[PDB]
């Protein structure tokens, strides 16, 4: 009695990966690139009765958005001018300021460098934070960039902007977007409230090591997230129900100074300082740091045992990258010691200083380094900490110790888009039923 | 409502079937292309080479996943419907559901997965009998 | 004759409809693309990358359009027909004129303004109703 | 065989048409699993910016053809099918043999070399008498 | 009653925006034939549009700006694989550049400088001939001078076996698209035109640049025509397009050697080497005559738009840079700026020749940008070219008791192919309608 | 009467030009590029009752072959380090090994080179090949490398791999390849065994000039192919049907010393070799030569009638590219000195070994480019390929009295490519046709 029907658009799915689009709202890099509209997207559609397993350890969207970011900086960076000639012999000594009192950062370094014309060379003068810079076999006064051993080095074009916006990844006709809504989700397993969207909100492409910044705010109750909670290869995400306000600041009023490079090249370099000298650093309320630990080490708790002491470490060792709070502040670029935070153990006005260094290879890549260039003026930052990374060592029975590990990269994003799957549309669809054809 | 039924019954997605045939192609399409249009997007990011060549990548892939899927209903016969049915007779033994279930209490999706490893020996089936179709009205044309 | 007679009449369109049909397509971008290929410039096209980019962008633009118009016949059930009817009354609000006023009384390009702002109305309706025939067909198969 | 017969006779040739109009889009789709399967390939050959711009060429020239030959085939009357009569009758100009001595005693490739030059003109008679026949089921629906 | 029909195939279009593609006519290694590879229809057909009357704005027109970024675009990738003369800026030892028996040539100094060779290592001593209009001076009270790129941009040098003589280009619709061309006469843009057809390509346009007048274009059907995108509004340009060309020749006259230096790896540097012949200088020559005709008929229809007896005053260009200043174009591969004084003092109420002096400029700030300046190569023997005016770009001074003050202005490359594209519009072919019927759906 | 009937999904086709793509099943450019898995069943099709003719000096895919493979050349030298800061003047002398022994055709030159540090220098050794480098002036221990007066030369990467491998040459759709059975076919004419085919069958990208190497084998006899057997002036294929061992090496053990350009950026040469000197060479088998010879010229005399005199000589003249057999043997570059090959008599028609003196050359201009030169980077330790010669690349003299004298020839590599592609053609499908039937349209 049953015979074949064929039916096109029938409202189901299969999983699949896709190049998303990209699109947003003197120069901001993230607007030009996804230079296309996102307010006509005030709508979802709810699915009634739908289940689908998430895995917001196989998205393919944060390798996308990793690979997007990554492309997006080489572009940019690409025609930006070239710092080969600086890559010469360095003469240099203290800094100072004021009454003649010594900079503990800031060597003050001349060197001879060819003008627009080839046969023609200056001397000229410039700061330097240590840590961009590398002594010469040991010789008093001898220095070298640190990059010269490695690659030549680009000068972000100062007119462009680095500040992340909201970014929204759209999906091309054919592809939908599954966002779950259970707000207990923990990022794995199946989610009965889901909904469909051609875009997703607004995720800022922030880039950080251990802390989590100018993320959403997880749902109402803290998450931590773990592909396996047990396993201690794998990075532990805590995802905060409240924002920890930090103000990070690099206090010390600089000049900024100007030198030619050769036809339409121009360098960038930290001049006469004007002010005292003040270390860069960030403060964190100690009391809100305190019951933020606690609710997340009561949510361990409930993984790791009621009983179980549970206390936090520093990073045990790594580059700068690896152990110090590295992110980005008005255009330059802190490393933070995170020690005076994860440093305390449980039963049942935090000053962190910070490091300054405008040389980075970023993405630990070999070569493509970029140099900041420097920015006049007092540079003060707000930020919200909305999660943490944390790593498990393991150990004795009944204790557990969390460090504040870098992680991966992709784990910056992965926190914000464990919400999203990208799914194929399969129109085509066949059924018995009681019809058949004429004839 | 795009895949507003998708949870829904078997049947209930019939109503639904016009919704869910756009935005496979020239749903998405052209608002991407007038939200890219506007800003001259691609035409000032003709030099980020890669993001051209992805995008025009994927906007291939979405024709040609079009054509395939209308083409493939052509050769079944009766294309240019959402609702068409064929000659073949269903062969229980696929899922044996020999119920009013296949419209009732239970989803698209489900019966989606399901049948999900016969889809091969349907498209077979459906090739012959409309090569039989069409040499029968042509002889009997003639 | 492409685009003739455009200022003639809607109603004696005939011929013409079929001389557009035929001349917005591959059907000439096979002439562009012999010209094309011709004096061997795909390496140009390869050189002048950003010039690549633009002619793949305009051919992928015509075959997204081209595509438009033949999901949105199809799903009215006018698939393969220059000329088709509808079951969808013509409203009064659509500038309701009597034909012996507006037939062969006005071109086409005089008139498409005066329905605007009525075009995604008759396509719902044309959606709409195209689907409930088929549906209707569906339970007349007994 | 894929082009089996196609030296042999027209008859024994025409009945399996099928699978040509299947390989026509699915050798793309068959392709693009082989790269979607292996992505560092995808990202290789996008980083060689020059064979991206070929090959998308020549996919986007295949779905040209494709499409070229479907809205031929579309205002011929004969959408939706790979076996299909008209009206227009066979001019002795070009040929004067019987049916015995073409669909038996012949292949379709000397088929192609017999009315090399007759085709295009087979064309033009189809479109006009497609348009003839349209008009004349618009004036009968009364 | 009635019902809906839908056609498809129907006649309509809509005002659009779409790249385009350009295709020039079969022939060393000219750059608009290598880009223009599509070939032309041998017999380009045209179709008249009874009945049929459409808007054209020729001040809106995307043609245009889809010119001026071809051409730019165009003109980058030709550069961008030819030598750079980036090592060349080093102090320069110049002074007065002499010919034949001793004779001082003005704008000319000869240069020695030290440069490098093909191994790194080795330095040599050589001697160049340049214009004084791409030399600044290091010291004002000695002789040591620099290229005046050195503190713009490194320049890139024009490949010396690529010419850049313009070609007539057609500009042709992709799919679904069409172009649409007035045929009235007297049409002036910005308005309706009745006499309308479509075409499939243009009828192929000289890229040529020029700042204050019109070169190689077409004449008007007519008499001559005026255009402005704001007639009243003196801030806009002026477009004249005439109606009977001016003849006028061009020539540096100097003949001089050319030496070629090896700067690099594969990297050849080409610059004039000493002079011959007795002391001549580069001009335009000019028929007074039909100058004096041209612009009485020019005035006679400005006016059209000013009164009767308004006073029509013609001043030459108040300042500026020596590229918008002075009539600047491209002359057999050279670069000419030519003073226009004797052509624009005039004052109109109610045999004898003419020339311009003119100077020679090899470092090129192309399309008015910054840096990326081009260096155009010499070129061996005596130059001469001869070249039709067909319009001229005018710019207004007003504010005077029943008088009006015109200049030449200009400098926007934009006008220039404003003044053969005015005629044409893009669309695009809607092919689906619907229209009301007596008829109805059966089953 | 008979009435038109519209068909579609013809088996039909025609000649076509398509772009291909290629597939292929330690950072080899092959595998990268052709990163396209291929079928591990393909899938041949024989067509019965098919016909087709063939001609493999018009088949447009040797062409497809030769721009893939350049730009595959061209694109893996792309990010690879440039050798530019090192064309400096030399100090050589006569290089040394073990005992002061004397070592032929190597130069000890040492250079002054800019360290990390672009204000400092250090003076830097090396070993290179004579051949590689010219006199910088006169008779002065001062030389220069051969390239500096000519381009930039760019090290291949010493991390990437350029051995050859199997490459599948696959249409995409709407296009079939039609390959071509008969063994005895001769590259031109009807072939009345034909098959259909997605996928060419794997040719290795094996470059060479006089001899062909690592190829396929003829299935029949040894098959001689060319255009015009008359006119001379066409190079002459020579498929064997028997291979023929061939043990090339540079046998000497040497060293490599690793000195810096740049920041990153690292030049590569022979630091030193140890001792006991010889001279690279190949060896091939007397008897196997000289059968395999005179089989040839059994096909040779076929051609050429059989009483008429045979004979063999060295190349005429020209470069080491055309005179000598070079070839790439692991990334290093041989050109051995055929002359003890081809030096024969043959006139109605020995457990030694042919021994071939080879020049090693690091510096090559690929494809017989002006410029776009590339060092082969050197290679630690001793060199030994192993190759299976397959064919013959000869051109024929015009000295007639009756003697048919012949040389190797070799310049052109599209002949290697098309030696392997003989019997694939591409077709593009027309699946529309019309044809008669004795009904109409109901209507
Ligand atoms: C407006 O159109 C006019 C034509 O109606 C243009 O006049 C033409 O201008 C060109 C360019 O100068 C002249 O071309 C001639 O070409 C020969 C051929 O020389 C070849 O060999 C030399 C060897 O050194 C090589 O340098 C050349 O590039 C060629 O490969 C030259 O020898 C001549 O000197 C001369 O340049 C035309 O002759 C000329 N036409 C006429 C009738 O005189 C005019 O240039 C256009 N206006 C603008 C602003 O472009
Ligand atoms: C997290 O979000 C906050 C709030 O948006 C960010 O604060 C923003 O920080 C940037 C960079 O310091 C500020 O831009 C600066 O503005 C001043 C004044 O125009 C200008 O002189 C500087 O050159 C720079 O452009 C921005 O005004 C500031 N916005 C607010 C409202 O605080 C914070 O940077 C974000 N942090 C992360 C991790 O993304
Ligand atoms: C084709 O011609 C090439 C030379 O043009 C011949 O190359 C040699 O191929 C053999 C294949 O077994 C290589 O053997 C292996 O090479 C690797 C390279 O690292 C080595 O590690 C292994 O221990 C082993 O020796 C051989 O190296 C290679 N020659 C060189 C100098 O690397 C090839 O034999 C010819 N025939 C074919 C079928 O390819
Ligand atoms: C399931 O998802 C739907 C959205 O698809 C949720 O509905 C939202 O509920 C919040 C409650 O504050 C409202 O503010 C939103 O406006 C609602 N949106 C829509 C579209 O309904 C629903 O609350 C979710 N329920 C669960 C179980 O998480
Ligand atoms: C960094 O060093 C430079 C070089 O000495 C200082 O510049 C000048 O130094 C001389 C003495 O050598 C003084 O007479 C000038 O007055 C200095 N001029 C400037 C630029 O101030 C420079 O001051 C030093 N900067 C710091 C912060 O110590
Ligand atoms: C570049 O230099 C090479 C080598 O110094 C030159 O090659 C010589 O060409 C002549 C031509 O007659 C030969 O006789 C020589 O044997 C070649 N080598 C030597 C030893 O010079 C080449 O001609 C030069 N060309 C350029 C443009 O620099
Ligand atoms: C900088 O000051 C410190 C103070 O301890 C001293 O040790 C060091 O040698 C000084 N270096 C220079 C370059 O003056
Ligand atoms: C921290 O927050 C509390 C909130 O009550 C506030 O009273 C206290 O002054 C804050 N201290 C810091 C570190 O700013
Ligand atoms: C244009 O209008 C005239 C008016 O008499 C008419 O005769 C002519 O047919 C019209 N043109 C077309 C193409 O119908
Ligand atoms: C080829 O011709 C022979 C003739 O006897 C026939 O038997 C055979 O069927 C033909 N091949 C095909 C594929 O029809
Ligand atoms: C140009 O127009 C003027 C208008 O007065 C006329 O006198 C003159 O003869 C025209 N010249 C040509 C060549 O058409
Ligand atoms: C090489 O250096 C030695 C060092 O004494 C010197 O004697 C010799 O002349 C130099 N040769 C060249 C060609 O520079």
């Amino acid at each position: 009695n049953l015979w074949v029907t064929v039916y096109y658009g029938v409202p189901v799915w299969k999983d699949a990966e896709t190049t998303l689009f990209c699109a947003s709202d003197k120069r901001n890099v993230w607007a030009t690139h996804c230079c296309v509209p996102t307010d006509p997207n005030p709508q979802e559609i709810h699915l009634e009765n739908v289940t689908e397993e998430f895995n917001m350890w196989k998205n393919n969207m944060v390798e996308q958005m990793h690979e997007d970011i990554i492309s997006l900086w080489d572009q940019s960076l690409k025609p930006c001018v070239k710092l080969t000639p600086l890559c010469v012999t360095l003469n240099c000594t203290n800094a100072t300021a004021s009454n003649s009192s010594i900079i503990e950062g800031m060597k003050n370094c001349s060197f001879n460098i060819t003008t627009e014309l080839r046969d023609k060379r200056e001397k000229k003068n410039a700061l330097f934070y240590k840590l961009d810079i590398v002594q010469l076999d040991g010789n008093s006064s001898q220095y070298r960039l640190i990059n010269c051993n490695t690659s030549a080095i680009t000068q972000a074009c100062p007119k462009v902007s680095f500040e992340p916006i909201p970014i929204h990844y759209c999906a091309p006709a054919g592809f939908a977007i599954l966002k779950c809504n259970n707000k207990t989700f923990t990022g794995t397993g199946p989610c009965n409230n889901v909904s469909t969207v051609q875009c997703t909100h607004g995720i800022k492409p922030v880039v950080s090591t251990q802390l989590l910044l100018n993320g959403s705010l997880a749902e109402g109750e803290i998450i931590i997230r773990s592909e396996n909670i047990t396993n201690n290869v794998k990075t532990i995400l805590v995802h905060l129900n409240e924002s920890v306000k930090i103000e990070c600041t690099r206090p010390n009023n600089k000049t900024v100074t100007s030198i030619r490079i050769g036809p339409g090249q121009w360098f960038y370099a930290y001049g006469q300082v004007i002010g005292d000298i003040r270390e860069a650093y960030c403060n964190i309320n100690e009391s809100t740091w305190n019951e933020t630990l606690g609710k997340v080490v009561k949510q361990l708790r409930k993984h790791f045992g009621n009983n179980t002491i549970i206390r936090f470490q520093p990073s045990s060792g790594g580059d700068l990258e690896v152990t110090t709070h590295s992110f980005n502040c008005g255009g330059e670029f802190f490393y933070c010691n995170t020690s005076g935070l994860f440093n305390s153990t449980w039963i049942s006005s935090i000053t962190l200083p910070c490091r300054i260094k405008q040389i980075i290879n970023m993405w630990q890549r070999v070569g493509q380094a970029m140099y900041a260039p420097p920015i006049q003026g007092v540079i003060r930052c707000v930020s919200n900490i909305t999660g943490l990374i944390l790593t498990r060592d393991g150990g004795k029975n009944n204790t557990e110790t969390f460090r504040p590990g870098g992680g991966d990269m992709r784990d910056n994003w992965r926190s914000e888009l464990y919400k999203y799957k990208v799914v194929k549309i399969e129109p085509l669809g066949v059924a018995p039923t009681r019809c058949k054809r004429r004839v | 409502g795009f895949l507003g039924a998708a949870g829904s019954t078997m049947g209930a997605a019939s109503m639904t079937l016009t919704v869910q045939a756009r935005n496979l192609l020239s749903g998405i399409v052209q608002q991407q292309s007038n939200l890219l249009r506007a800003p001259e997007c691609q035409q000032h990011l003709l030099k980020d080479t890669h993001w051209g060549i992805k995008q025009l990548q994927a906007r291939v892939l979405a024709v040609e996943h079009y054509l395939r899927d209308q083409q493939l209903l052509g050769i079944w016969g009766c294309s240019g419907k959402l609702i068409c049915c064929t000659n073949v007779p269903w062969n229980s033994s696929w899922s044996n559901r020999n119920l009013s279930e296949i419209w009732d209490n239970m989803t698209w999706l489900q019966w989606d997965k399901e049948i999900s490893n016969y889809t091969q020996i349907i498209y077979g089936l459906l090739e012959e009998s409309q090569n039989q179709q069409e040499k029968n009205e042509q002889d009997l044309l003639a």
